[PDB]
């Protein structure tokens, strides 16, 4: 009883001060490190916001920042869910496509070739 | 079948009218009983600038949630809790903001 | 140990002379600057190079008491004495 | 100084200093920043 | 239709015949611990860590070696597989030094992450530990061979992909040293990738050395400038300072490697850069001034002069947001006469049509090529990533590559067809050493370098490529969707300027001298005191000012590639968006904000409020630079070839020789890497 | 073997995974989870009051006590909040979890008539998360300031806040609020490569 179903776009009610409209979100899956050859940081979406101004503090030596919303990393299972959450918050998003590793047929038999020039020299 | 919070579409706007009616009568109570601070006229202008930000009415759920939130942040000063002029001061007076301009913000330091 | 600046304030472990136009010098007006008398750079060369009979020797501070992971150093090179990553101690032969 | 003496290291100070207070020779902070240099010359 | 059904822990998976056990496990989501195997490199069963037991077999086989046949139940979490991984890990760490505090690699280390998860908690080890004498390989790569696990991955990297052949195994058993026996100073292209190839802390960056640990620095994705290919590399920042730049895996940008000149030169942006706006004083020398006062002195001349007597010469480290703003400040306020620093032909519809401006064939499309007929250019000096792609296309598939126009050192074979512009004219007709191979080919491609194009014979080299490409592809060569002609621009901004609508070359400024020139990031020798025969009033706007900065009246500081967040065009024709990693030093501002504030100070104000407003205006001028990381091929190549052939020009007598034709030549170039502590140390040791 | 823990009462406790499920409403049950002698049941938001009247004074399951009323905030799902009612039996000596799901802004049926302790935890969720509860008497801010913006826990906004810095400035009595500058939090990018655990990885 009493449903009152209304279809409309999501809006921010519990929102902070004027900083959401200026800052742009970059919902992109984190790339694997150059040295570490393991895929575990990948296959999970991360919504990291663009970094603002940073300067060395006159108090000591640390680099203090005025920008509050900067040091947060969110997790998402689907690309459609991350895009819907960004619209729900209010901030404009620039989504990047996931770069999947291409399947390359790396066979051991190619190392000892006769006709082909793909023969491995000195082991 | 679906939750409606408090009101459906039209009655939610009348709850805002009910909220504005109650909060307009409470600004003399926040000066004489509480503290003078600024002015009675500027206190009523402080109400208008708060509701002008909420010009984006699109859902009955969003409006009603703001009414329930409004029946706590503005209900705080009716049954007077500990604020003592330091708290319950919505308008920024201590800090001076930089105007939105391509020549003004670039000269000072922004983005 | 370290050379004193023409401005006044003494240099630290690294070459850290404050600029003449820099305002961050008021801090040391009135109250003294804490600079260590013993400089670590000069203390490395002060310690004598020890002689090794065998090819490979293991470096230690003093067992489990003095903090040092057991690192084995190769001593095949004649020129430039072999040193561990932790101490400034050098080894020959 | 009677039964068990501390071992010599030739690095520790011979004379012990008093408490650091509002008096001169008090603690002060500093940074190891070499800073990004700017090049401008006629 | 060539698919085999096999079981990983009892779960069904369909695989192509010829694929390895590890390749089949990647399909379901499993990842077997590895040390030798790499996605780009070849296969070797050295370490024997990727052991995985398949049921009904006496011996455990490696994931590297075995190709998957019909009917295998690969058990990853059996009693023997766990004991195999725990066993070998103890052998790998028995003769490996306790160096984790002094090691340059921290959390990124492959031995650390794997030994904690797969290896045993405690070691049986009592006595041993071998020690290896370290060999000084180069000033760019620090080498501590004590920590090396003799995995044989760098040796394969230098032999198969880099093609230098210096590293090799010497000795037997414990006494095996990886590296060059003759103590040769190893310095070549792609040498800044061998630090990332090595899984352990054996090979590390000497300029970076010790600054931050992998977990401490916050990673940020950006497209690398000052390179033709435009490789993607995640720049790491440790509290408002760029510490290390490491490449990320990408299909379009060659491979999972960055250029040697791009990766090692991280300190170049931090050593010398303009911090405060400098205006020319009454005495003569440039002095630091306020931002409101320095802009007013620049706006006083800019608003006063009108017509064709105002022209901007920009090229080098220029962005797409800078290109859209400078064109809106010049064409709207006065007459448009904006020029590019890099010389490019525009006589026969050069700027018009996207097929002539940029390379038609994709950067990844070099692998699917029958024969590469490259023009007089050095691939080793200009774009090391593209030279690696051409070598990988030569190693994996049989494709004869020909490079005509001055012989140079290359990783591939040879097959040079002389060294003359007349030989290129003969190649268009029925040639004897060439043309016959070009006629009988599946998909031939001709790559024309910008190194020879920026000379006296600009139109002559362009007509030979259009005449040669038009006679080959349209007649019998191309059979469907295939590219014939390609142009790889040396400068980073040259590909972006041609697409936007800038006049290429310094000929526009040479024909009509301007009164006041606002040269945005002037690096190349185009504008000088002798070149401009009037009062200077030159405005220099760009990060790292060493050349061009002394010959300026009012210099305004700008942000580098790591500073400003704006789009950049690739050689293939792809717009890659770069993100801001660190704040600009001093009072320096962004490229899009610098031109908008100049218009606001003057009378005529450009329609721009934010970065989104500048992106919308850039989308209207060119739709190709609107979509990020999406490249589209240009149509009508035969129409462009007919328009270019109408112009008549005589061929030059001098051979088509590249300006950079040395190993030491590609160290200090394009002024951005010239003011560096790392690059100058490398270049001095390259000759000595 | 020394070092791991042994379980034997798992099968005896798994009977409730059938018992409450055999009541069989689409209104209540949905999904039942049981691991390391603890039960997790996730229940549709429309029914919470009729669910908690059950397991209370029932002859077979007599809980009577509510210890925890924790809420899980997770941005991955369309239903953002996973409110967990943790119950404890003193007669049978067993623990059960009554999980629910609520999206961005939808009221759930609050357990004020069922439990007299719930109201204090119900005010805590409305503060930290912003999840409004229907049929609740006197919903007030406890942990937050009397002039606080947003909801303190929500993963949308930073750890440092927005009105963090408070000066005793030029004004004699008024303490400043809207200044947003603070010392930088070193967010360490620590996340180990290679998946350490089998029987957890899902195919795409
Ligand atoms: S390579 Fe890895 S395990 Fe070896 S010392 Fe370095 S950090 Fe430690
Ligand atoms: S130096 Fe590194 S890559 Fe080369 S064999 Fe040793 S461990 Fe492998
Ligand atoms: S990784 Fe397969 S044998 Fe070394
Ligand atoms: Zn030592």
């Amino acid at each position: 009883i009493t449903v009152d179903e209304k279809l409309d776009i999501t809006t921010i009610t519990g929102v902070p001060e004027e900083h959401i409209k200026t800052r742009k979100a970059r919902i992109f899956v984190p790339a694997r490190n150059n040295m570490q050859s393991g895929v575990n940081n990948t296959k999970k979406w991360k919504m990291e916001f663009d970094t603002r101004e940073r300067w060395e503090n006159p108090l000591m030596g640390w680099a203090s920042t005025a920008d509050p919303l900067s040091n947060l990393v969110l997790t998402f299972s689907t690309k459609e869910d991350a895009v819907a959450f960004a619209e729900k918050n209010g901030w404009s998003y620039d989504v990047e496509e996931r770069k999947v590793p291409k399947p390359k047929s790396k066979s051991y038999g190619a190392n000892f070739s006769w006709n082909k020039r793909t023969r491995v020299s000195t082991k | 079948v679906k939750p409606i919070f408090s009101r459906d579409m039209n009655e939610a706007k009348r709850r805002v009218r009910e909220l504005y009616r109650a909060w307009y009568r409470e600004v003399p109570n926040t000066v004489h009983l509480f503290q003078l601070d600024i002015s009675v006229k500027q206190g009523r202008d402080k109400v208008r600038e708060m509701f002008k930000k909420n010009a984006h009415i699109t859902d009955p759920r969003v409006v009603d949630l703001l009414v329930i939130k409004g029946k706590m942040e503005l209900e705080e000063t009716i049954k007077v809790w500990k604020q003592r002029t330091h708290v319950m001061r919505f308008f920024h007076e201590t800090e001076a903001p930089r105007p939105k301009d391509f020549l003004s913000k670039f000269y000072v330091g922004h983005d | 140990g370290v050379r004193t600046s023409p401005t006044g304030e003494k240099v630290t472990h690294t070459g850290q002379v404050y600029d003449d136009g820099d305002y961050r010098k008021v801090r040391f007006v009135g109250r003294q600057k804490e600079v260590n008398e013993n400089f670590a750079i000069d203390l490395i060369a002060e310690q004598p190079v020890s002689q090794v009979g065998s090819r490979v020797i293991s470096c230690d501070g003093g067992g489990g008491a003095l903090g040092h992971p057991r690192v084995y150093i190769n001593l095949d090179k004649e020129t430039k004495t072999g040193t561990c990553g932790y101490c400034g101690l050098q080894f020959r032969q | 100084p009677t039964v068990k003496p501390p071992t010599a290291r030739k690095f520790i100070w011979t004379n012990h200093k008093f408490n650091l207070s509002g008096t001169p020779q008090q603690y002060v902070p500093y940074s190891t920043t070499r800073k990004k240099i700017q090049e401008w010359v006629p | 239709s060539n698919l085999i059904e096999v079981f990983v822990d009892g779960q069904s998976v369909m695989v192509e015949p010829g694929t390895t056990v590890l390749q089949a496990c990647e399909k379901v989501g499993m990842q077997i611990p590895r040390f030798c195997y790499h996605e780009r490199l070849s296969v070797a069963g050295n370490c024997r860590m990727c052991l995985v037991e398949i049921e009904k077999a006496p011996k455990v086989v490696a994931a590297c070696a075995m190709p998957v046949m019909k009917g295998w139940n690969i058990l990853t979490n059996s009693e023997k597989t766990k004991k195999a991984r725990e066993g070998v890990m103890e052998f790998l760490l028995a003769n490996h030094p306790l160096d984790c505090p002094i090691c340059d690699q921290g959390g990124e280390c492959d031995l650390q992450d794997q030994s904690m998860m797969f290896g045993s908690d405690r070691s049986r080890f009592l006595e041993g530990k071998r020690a290896v004498e370290d060999k000084n390989i180069g000033p760019l790569v620090k080498t501590i061979m004590t920590r090396c696990i003799q995995c044989t991955r760098c040796i394969r990297f230098a032999s198969e992909i880099a093609g230098v052949d210096d590293l090799g195994t010497t000795g037997r058993g414990n006494d095996m040293q990886v590296g060059t026996y003759i103590e040769k100073m190893f310095m070549s292209e792609l040498s800044g990738n061998i630090i990332d190839i090595c899984p352990v802390g054996a090979l590390t960056s000497k300029p970076y050395a010790f600054t931050a640990r992998p977990w401490e620095t916050r990673k940020t994705e950006s497209i690398d400038v000052m390179d033709a290919v435009g490789s993607n590399i995640v720049v790491s920042t440790r509290t408002g300072e760029v510490m290390r730049i490491l490449p990320r895996m990408h299909e379009d940008i060659n491979e999972e490697w960055i250029s040697d000149k791009t990766r090692f030169a991280y300190d170049g942006l931090k050593r010398q850069r303009l911090t405060e706006p400098m205006v020319r004083n009454e005495k003569g020398l440039l002095t630091h001034t306020t931002w409101e006062d320095a802009l007013s002195r620049v706006a006083g001349m800019l608003q006063s002069f009108q017509g064709n007597d105002v022209a901007a010469i920009a090229g080098g480290l220029v962005d797409a947001e800078a290109l859209i703003a400078l064109k809106d400040l010049l064409n709207r306020v006065d007459s448009d006469t904006l020029c590019t620093e890099e010389v490019f032909p525009t006589a026969g519809a050069g700027t018009d049509l996207r097929s002539n401006y940029l390379l038609n064939t994709t950067i990844a499309g070099v692998e699917e090529a029958d024969v590469v007929l490259l023009v007089g250019t050095n691939p080793r000096f200009e774009a090391p990533l593209f030279n690696a792609r051409i070598r990988k296309s030569w190693l994996h598939n049989d494709l004869k590559v020909a490079l005509i126009g001055s012989p140079v050192d290359l990783t591939y074979r040879y097959d040079h067809l002389g060294d003359s512009p007349k030989i290129l004219q003969d190649i268009a007709s029925g040639s004897h050493p060439f043309s016959q191979v070009l006629q009988e080919a599946k998909k031939p491609m001709v790559i024309l370098g910008s190194s020879a194009l920026q000379r006296n014979d600009g139109a002559a080299i362009l007509a030979a490529v259009s005449n040669i490409a038009q006679k080959i592809r349209t007649s019998s060569g191309v059979t469907g969707d295939w590219k014939v002609m390609n142009i790889l621009h040396r400068i980073a901004s040259q590909v972006a300027a041609l697409d936007l609508g800038y006049k290429p070359g310094v000929e526009a400024i040479q024909k009509n001298p301007p009164k006041m020139l606002f040269l945005l990031g002037a690096d190349g020798g185009c504008i000088t005191r002798q070149d401009l025969p009037k009062d200077c009033f030159i405005v220099y706007q760009g990060h790292h000012g060493d050349v061009g900065a002394p010959i300026a009246d009012v210099i305004l500081p700008g942000a580098a590639y790591t500073e400003k967040s704006a789009t950049y065009v690739n050689t293939e024709g792809r717009a890659q968006q770069t993100k801001v990693a660190v704040t600009p030093p001093g009072l320096a501002r962004e490229d899009w904000k610098i031109i908008r504030a100049l218009s606001e100070i003057a009378g005529m104000t450009l329609p721009y409020d934010t970065l989104d407003q500048v992106r919308n205006r850039l989308e209207e001028v060119s739709p190709n630079l609107v979509r990020y990381d999406d490249v589209e091929g240009a149509n009508y190549f035969q129409q462009a070839s007919e328009l270019s052939k109408l112009v008549n020009q005589q061929l030059l007598a001098d051979p088509l020789v590249p300006p950079q034709l040395t190993i030491k030549d590609f160290y200090m170039t394009d002024s951005i890497s010239r003011a560096s502590q790392t690059m100058a140390k490398c270049v001095k040791a390259v000759t000595e | 073997t020394v070092r791991p823990r042994n379980d034997v009462a798992h099968k005896q406790l798994s009977a409730f995974g059938e018992y409450v499920a055999e009541i069989l409403p689409k209104y209540v049950q949905q999904v039942q989870v049981s691991c390391f002698n603890e039960l997790e049941i996730c229940i549709h938001p429309d029914g919470v009051i009729p669910v908690l009247t059950f397991l209370r004074d029932h002859s077979n399951a007599q809980f009577k006590s509510l210890a925890d009323l924790t809420a899980v905030d997770i941005p991955t799902r369309q239903n953002r909040f996973e409110i967990v009612y943790n119950l404890l039996s003193l007669r049978f000596n067993s623990r059960i979890r009554v999980k629910t799901y609520t999206d961005e802004l939808t009221p759930i049926e609050s357990s004020v008539p069922v439990y007299k302790a719930a109201n204090w935890y119900e005010r805590e969720i409305w503060d930290m998360f912003g999840v409004f509860f229907a049929n609740h008497p006197d919903l007030r801010r406890i942990l937050t300031d009397y002039g606080f913006e947003g909801h303190p826990f929500r993963k949308d906004f930073p750890l440092s806040g927005y009105v963090e810095l408070r000066y005793d400035d030029e004004v004699k009595r008024v303490v400043a609020e809207p200044v947003e500058l603070a010392q930088e939090f070193r967010k360490f990018d620590l996340n180990s490569p290679w998946e350490a655990f089998p029987a957890y990885r899902q195919p795409p």
